[PDB]
């Protein structure tokens, strides 16, 4: 399924009809509405990391 | 001393006794290589510079 139905809140339904149940199940799942910048940070190995060679 | 012997390089020895020493006895040595020589045969060599600790 698209990703922008996901993100625009579609609720895409699910249904379970099991042998042992008589009555079908419904599930509905969409993103949660409800973002800040994760600035990346990429330490590089300290000296002693490497002075083990 | 010959100065073969000077120009072997062998080391020459003064020695001094007397009361002012602190054991009463004082030493020092001279050879070709020291004796205002002519040349300084240096081969500085400095490794890991870093060395952070
Ligand atoms: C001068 O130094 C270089 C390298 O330190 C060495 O290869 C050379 O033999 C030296 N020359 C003399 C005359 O000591
Ligand atoms: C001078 O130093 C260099 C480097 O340590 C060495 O290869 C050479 O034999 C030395 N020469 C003398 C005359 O001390």
């Amino acid at each position: 399924i698209c990703e922008d139905d996901w993100n625009s809140g579609e609720r895409f339904t699910c249904t379970v009809t099991h042998t042992d149940l008589p009555s079908p199940l419904k599930q509905t799942i969409s993103r949660p509405k409800g973002l800040h910048r994760p600035d990346v940070y990429l330490l590089p190995p300290a000296r002693e990391q490497l002075n083990l060679r | 001393v010959s100065e073969e012997e000077w120009n072997t390089g062998e080391t020459y020895t003064c020695v001094v006794a007397h009361e002012a020493l602190p054991n009463r006895v004082t030493e020092r040595t001279v050879d070709k290589s020291t004796g205002k020589p002519t040349l300084y045969n240096v081969s500085l060599v400095m490794s890991d510079t870093a060395g952070t600790c």
